[PDB]
């Protein structure tokens, strides 16, 4: 019973790590991403110049 | 709630480890109880007389 409790734990951990990799993805497709807002400020800094 | 459902069920095994126990050791008072209560035997007498 104990070696079952333990090997769901595993699971809990590869769960956990999966979340993660869905978080970073969802941070790569939001709207905001690092791509829309480094062509923005590149954009208004030569405007700026 | 699944990992520490398995707990619950690990103290209900060791409850049953325990159970056992008790059982040798429930065995070992009567068997001595009889033997001390007996005392010395019938044949036991007979040779000593």
């Amino acid at each position: 019973i104990r070696r079952e409790a333990a090997q769901m734990q595993v699971e809990y951990q590869e769960t956990q790590q999966a979340h993660t990799q869905a978080q970073l993805e969802l941070l790569q497709r939001k709207f905001t991403n690092k791509a829309l807002y480094s062509w923005m400020r590149g954009k208004l800094s030569a405007i700026y110049y | 709630i699944r990992i520490q459902q398995r707990t619950v069920d690990e103290v209900d095994a060791d409850i049953a480890v325990l159970a056992e126990s008790r059982r040798s050791a429930q065995n070992r008072l009567e068997k001595y109880q009889q033997l001390y209560d007996e005392d010395i035997n019938h044949g036991e007498q007979r040779a000593m007389s």
